[PDB]
RNA sequence: GUCUACGGCCAUACCACCCUGAACGCGCCCGAUCUCGUCUGAUCUCGGAAGCUAAGCAGGGUCGGGCCUGGUUAGUACUUGGAUGGGAGACCGCCUGGGAAUACCGGGUGCUGUAGGCU
RNA sequence: GCUCAGGGAGGACAGAAACCUCCCGUGGAGCAGAAGGGCAAAAGCUCGCUUGAUCUUGAUUUUCAGUACGAAUACAGACCGU
């Protein structure tokens, strides 16, 4: 087993990474951040949920894990196989320290790597659900069934964004049609008005 | 029996109760630490002013 | 594939050397040296006597170095010799040496240490180097800027220090880097030098094709025959010439022409014109398109 | 009509014989490079200690020598007429170089001293063109540029009408 | 207890900057340094000879002694209690003319010439220094136009 | 208008490719007897002047890359000082002064010193 | 006097790796050692010649009491090297 979160939850030293200096560090329990049908185009999931957070504090590798299952095996019921994309959007680079007993007292009690946590700020994405506007009541019972795996508070908002892009919902298919945008799998590739003209007559084509 | 190791705290206060006196400047510093050819040469110059005083 | 070295990044990164080193002209660690004064002297300008060989010249200059940029004295070109004998030979040992005696001759006719410090007049080639006078003006000291020509005995360089010592200049030198230094033997042999000031290694080179093969002769010595300047000319050809620049080094200049003022490079185009050459470049694809399909 | 300072030259011809061991051995294998030339060769020091050959650090396995000139185009002649004018299409470089390796050293017309032996040699041609010089000063150098540099398929076009050369592939 | 030493938390300070690297620029030789002249010193990491100490990295003293490579400097250093004014030898890459002194002297020839010129006259020239006063009564002309409202926009959730 | 020699600041000057270069220059170029140095006159040193702008160099071009320089980001992030302010806290809001940085959008693309030519 | 690490491509046996040749190469190398800084016609590599790693007063910097040691920086007088 280990600790409870209580004990490793505020964001109170300075970040030490796993480095050259702090080696001897334990594999985080998240390693697959974003799963369901990632290999999709940006036009088929137009719909994005986010999970916002609130407090300034440090969110454990273990319960984004914890948060992705719940999330996924809620979405994997509600719109099936092939019906969403789930990002987690905090990767644990923060080693929190036990300095372990098992007789020694507190002569030099520098801790040995217990773990990784990952450090977030007020208004910082926690994770990101984007699939079609069919399935908005299905994104905010996903995500808000996700919080209960985190402590402190943690906000909802389906944002103005067309999937994970960088451009509103309202502008993706206008710039689309006027060859602003270039559709870039999961992405897309925003190509200005600066390159060389061969850029240009290759894309009037 | 352990001690507290190092403090810099009433330090400030005590150096600002006779208050910080800076380096008593004057007209005519000493030529210590000036170039000792340049220095000779200044003090040839000063021994031999008299020669040409009657111009003066 | 393979990646790419000249990266966005790398141009980010890059940072380009002084103009001077990327053109491939000065170098800074030996101009640093040469150039710049003991802070206990104070604006005394350090001067350097600049000996530069191209194809077809030999640029003799005279500077002290400012924060500006370094004021040039005195200037002695190879194509000034012309007025003085010399017509053909103008990147040769003796070529060298008249241009480093006229630049010599110029400068003291200039702060009027002329009649003062004559210097070698009957030229043999020795360690001469010039002692000053008491009461008269001090001799005019000044170092050689080589370049980044690998100044190796018998280098053109040292023809023009050697002109400028028995002009009157008070270059400080030895006689290693001087011609008739033997490598082996490590002494310093004068008449070699003299042969080589009076330019009869050239004369030997002329008697060698002239007995060998005149149709070489031609070939080679091509502009010497358009003027006949021959082997027994030579020396009298050089000796002359340094009475005549020691008699009259005044430079009269080449007076201004009035100018038509017409251009012949292309003007740098304007914001408007590069960007109606876009739309006109942009509206003649989609002519050609619609026109096409 | 073509400028006359586009003309392509041939710079050196590097001839080098690798033997890969060391003493009495390589001083006979100077001989034949000399010999060829008429010029004497020089050494080179194997660059790091890798015994699965059978080297050491600074311990001196190859013999090199390289020609300019006048000389150039007659060894090279008598290693295409080894080669019988027909060079692989992969021999030719994309700087705009080329070369090949004859086999037997006696071919191009050096009698057998005996024990003197068996070696073979790497020709190796490096083409020029009139102002490739420039790369190499002490005064302001630079770059050839672009249009002035010779192209794989301008080497072997030139090879397709000097020597009469048929250039197969592979 | 800290590691003592000479370039000891000198790692950004005696750096050299970005795209500012290698060859050193010989104006900084060829400028010309008396004995009087206010002086701010700032280490170079590229000349490795004649160094200050980060004591005196950004301080301003004044030259005494001008010797071949290098000057001599007194800076007013603090200690614990007192300020010590103390001579280090520095060289002059380490080394640059202070323009503090370049906006005085300039004042005295400007003030000078101000009484130069305006002395017989009769009109009296204010020579002294004022900080920026109270501003004057003036008309702010609404040229036809009636000002713009700003109203408080409401809250949006943005990321 | 523009080069040469020596430079100052050291990318508004650098890199990729294309076009044009009158006249002197600068060059490529031609050779190896003397000077000098190499395995090799390729480099270096030397003695030349038949050719040639092909290259170096110069000027210009490119919805170029970089570099420089504005705008935006944004009165945003942070921050000096203040309160018997809010909050279980984590952290926030206000008052009193100071105030950035990317993506993104424009504009620019060497200035000049001394000395000497060409037009 | 040259230019490094690494890469592309060619060349008898020869290959992933011996040796030669060209092109790109802002330091991605090296500088005895820990680490930081610094450096490209050099501070690196290779050659040639050498002993300034020698004798001798004072000043100054660093720790600092503004003391010693250690180490250092600018000078001056000699004798020398290149």
């Amino acid at each position: 087993g280990r600790r409870p979160a209580r004990c490793y939850r505020y964001c109170k030293n300075k970040p030490y990474p796993k480095s050259r200096f702090c080696r001897g560090v334990p594999d985080a329990k998240i390693r697959i951040f974003d799963l369901g049908r990632k290999k999709a185009k940006v036009d088929e999931f137009p719909l994005c949920g986010h999970m916002v957070s609130d407090e300034y504090e440090q969110l454990s590798s273990e319960a984004l894990e914890a948060a992705r299952i719940c999330a996924n095996k809620y979405m994997v019921k509600s719109c099936g196989k092939d019906g969403f994309h789930i990002r987690v959007r905090l990767h644990p680079f923060h080693v929190i320290r036990i300095n372990k007993m098992l007789q020694t007292g507190m002569r030099g009690a520098f801790g040995k790597p217990q773990g990784t946590v990952a450090r977030v700020h007020i208004g910082q994405v926690i994770m990101s659900i984007r699939t079609k506007l069919q399935n908005k009541e299905h994104v905010v019972e996903a995500l808000r069934r996700a919080k209960f795996k985190f402590p402190g508070r943690q906000k909802i908002h389906i944002s103005k964004k067309w999937g994970f892009t960088k451009f509103n919902a309202d502008e993706f298919e206008d710039m689309v049609a006027e060859k602003r945008l270039i559709p870039d799998g999961c992405g897309v590739k925003y190509i200005p008005n600066r390159g060389p003209l061969d850029k240009w007559r290759a894309l009037h084509s | 029996a352990k001690s507290k190791n190092h403090t810099t705290h009433n330090q400030s206060r005590k150096w600002h109760r006779n208050g910080i006196k800076k380096p008593r400047s004057q007209r005519y510093e000493s030529l210590k630490g000036v170039d000792p050819k340049f220095l000779r040469n200044m003090r040839f110059a000063k021994k031999h002013n008299k020669k040409g005083l009657k111009k003066m | 594939f393979v990646k790419v070295v000249k990266n966005k990044a790398y141009f980010k990164r890059y940072q380009v050397k002084f103009r001077r080193r990327r053109e491939g002209k000065t170098d800074y660690y030996a101009r640093k040296r040469l150039v710049i004064q003991d802070k206990n002297k104070y604006n005394t300008p350090k001067y350097r006597m600049i000996v530069r060989v191209t194809n077809r010249d030999i640029i003799c200059q005279i500077a002290y170095a400012r924060i500006e940029g370094d004021m040039i004295v005195c200037a002695a070109y190879a194509h000034e010799l012309p007025k003085y004998g010399v017509k053909v030979g103008l990147t040769n040992y003796a070529a060298a040496y008249c241009t480093g005696l006229l630049l010599a001759r110029r400068l003291l006719n200039r702060f009027g240490m002329d009649k003062i410090y004559e210097g070698q007049v009957e030229v043999t080639g020795d360690e001469y180097n010039v002692e000053s006078i008491d009461g008269q003006p001090g001799a005019f000291t000044c170092y050689l800027d080589a370049g980044l020509a690998r100044t190796t005995t018998g280098n053109k360089v040292f023809g023009a220090l050697k002109g400028a010592v028995d002009g009157g200049l008070s270059i400080p030198h030895s006689t290693k880097r001087f011609p008739g230094y033997d490598s082996e033997s490590k002494e310093f042999n004068a008449e070699v030098h003299r042969k080589h000031i009076m330019g009869q290694n050239v004369a030997d080179y002329m008697r060698y094709l002239m007995e060998e093969d005149e149709d070489a002769y031609k070939k080679q010595f091509s502009q010497y025959i358009k003027n006949n300047v021959t082997p027994d000319m030579m020396e009298e050809m050089y000796k002359k010439a340094h009475a005549a620049i020691r008699e009259n080094p005044v430079y009269e200049k080449k007076p201004k022409r009035e100018v038509k003022k017409k251009r012949w490079n292309r003007p740098k185009m304007s914001l408007a014109q590069k960007k109606d050459r876009v739309a006109q470049k942009k509206a003649s694809f989609l002519r050609a398109q619609e026109r096409a399909a | 009509k073509e400028n006359p300072m586009r003309e392509l030259r041939i710079r050196k011809l590097c001839l080098n014989i690798c033997v890969g061991e060391s003493g009495d051995r390589l001083t006979r294998a100077a001989k034949v490079l000399e010999q060829l030339t008429g010029q004497t060769p020089v050494f080179s020091k194997a660059r790091y200690t890798v015994r699965s050959f059978g080297i050491r650090r600074n311990e001196k396995i190859a013999v090199h020598c390289t020609v300019r000139g006048a000389k150039a185009e007659e060894i090279l002649e008598k290693g295409l007429k080894v080669r019988e004018y027909e060079l692989r299409k992969n021999n030719f470089s994309d700087t705009g170089n080329f070369g090949f390796g004859i086999q037997e050293h006696i071919d191009l017309g050096i009698k057998y001293d005996p024990s003197i032996g068996i070696y073979g040699l790497d020709f190796y041609v490096v083409l020029g063109r009139p102002g490739f010089s420039i790369a190499d000063k002490k005064r302001r150098t630079g770059c050839i540029g672009a249009k002035h540099r010779i192209s794989k398929e301008e080497a072997m076009r030139w090879f397709q009408q000097k020597y009469d050369g048929i250039i197969l592939p592979g | 207890t800290n590691t003592k030493g000479k370039r000891r938390g000198t790692r950004y300070m005696f750096s050299r900057p970005f795209r500012k690297h290698g060859v050193v620029p010989l104006a900084t030789y060829m400028r010309i340094y008396k004995k009087g002249d206010i002086v701010d010193i700032k280490g170079m990491g590229t000349v490795q000879k004649g160094m200050p100490h980060k004591c005196y990295h950004g301080k301003t003293g004044r030259v005494y002694n001008v010797t071949q490579h290098a000057v001599g400097i007194v800076v007013n250093k603090q200690v614990k209690g007192k300020i010590l004014a103390k001579r280090i030898n520095v060289r002059i890459e380490h080394i640059k003319h202070s323009k503090s002194r370049d906006s005085f002297l300039k004042r005295v020839k400007e003030n000078d010439q101000k009484k130069k010129e305006a002395k017989e006259k009769g009109t009296w020239v204010q020579l002294k220094r004022q900080p920026a006063p109270p501003r004057e009564a003036h008309f702010v002309r609404t040229n036809g136009k009636e000002p713009e409202l700003l109203e408080p926009i409401p809250y949006e959730f943005m990321a």
